[PDB]
């Protein structure tokens, strides 16, 4: 009894943000290179209802 | 400090502050003063002082 449905998309609006070290700074700007989660991208949605 | 990290940092790259390990507080470390000698003097021939 699941009715299946095609797969639904949407968009990231600046999400995916994380403290990439267990360093202190304050006040003060730092460029960092990670894994992380591009702007503006497009996800895959899920539903349970 | 957030309570999952143990440093901080400056824009000179050294340490700074620190938990202590045991009473987990903080602790901030200031260099010793260095500073400069620079020496007045009349000449060797009128005086000596
Ligand atoms: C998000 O990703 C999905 C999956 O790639 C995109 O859906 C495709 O879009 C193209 C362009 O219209 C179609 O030709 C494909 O048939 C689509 N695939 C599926 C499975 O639907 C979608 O366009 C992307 N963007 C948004 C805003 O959803
Ligand atoms: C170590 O033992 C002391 C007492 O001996 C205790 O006060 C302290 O909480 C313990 N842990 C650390 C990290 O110092």
């Amino acid at each position: 009894t699941r009715t299946q449905l095609p797969p639904a998309y949407t968009n990231s609006f600046t999400r995916g943000v994380y403290y990439p070290d267990k360093v202190f700074r304050s006040s003060v700007l730092h460029s960092t290179q990670d894994l992380f989660l591009p702007f503006f991208s497009n996800v895959t949605w899920f539903h349970a209802i | 400090f957030l309570p999952f990290q143990q440093f901080g940092r400056d824009i000179a790259d050294t340490t700074d502050a620190v938990r202590d390990p045991q009473t987990l507080e903080i602790l901030d470390i200031t260099p010793c003063s260095f500073g400069g000698v620079s020496v007045i003097t009349p000449g060797t021939n009128t005086s000596n002082q």
